[PDB]
């Protein structure tokens, strides 16, 4: 019973670690997103000119 | 005849100055295209990452 109990805990742990990693990983794309959005703003400024 | 040549010159003057403005406009197009190129690069970089 002890062994099985512990096992389940490790499964829990790795689940959380995966989700955490995934979230922080996904957080980086916003960098590029911001870059390109701002770039479009500047482009529109030039068009206005 | 003299006055006729005068009018002809008036026309040529207006004509060339308008073409001059157009020659300016294409520069703005060039600038925009450069900004566009930058954006495309960013897109590639984003996909890559």
């Amino acid at each position: 019973q002890f062994g099985s109990t512990l096992l389940s805990l490790l499964e829990r742990k790795d689940s959380l670690s995966f989700d955490a990693y995934q979230m922080i990983q996904s957080g980086d794309l916003y960098r590029f997103s911001i870059d390109l959005q701002q770039q479009d703003i500047d482009i529109n400024k030039a068009s206005l000119e | 005849v003299s006055e006729s040549y005068r009018r002809r010159r008036q026309e040529w003057e207006l004509q060339y100055k308008q073409a001059e403005w157009e020659v300016n406009s294409v520069e703005q197009q060039i600038n925009l295209q450069n900004m566009q190129i930058k954006a495309a690069n960013k897109r590639l970089e984003q996909v890559e990452a």
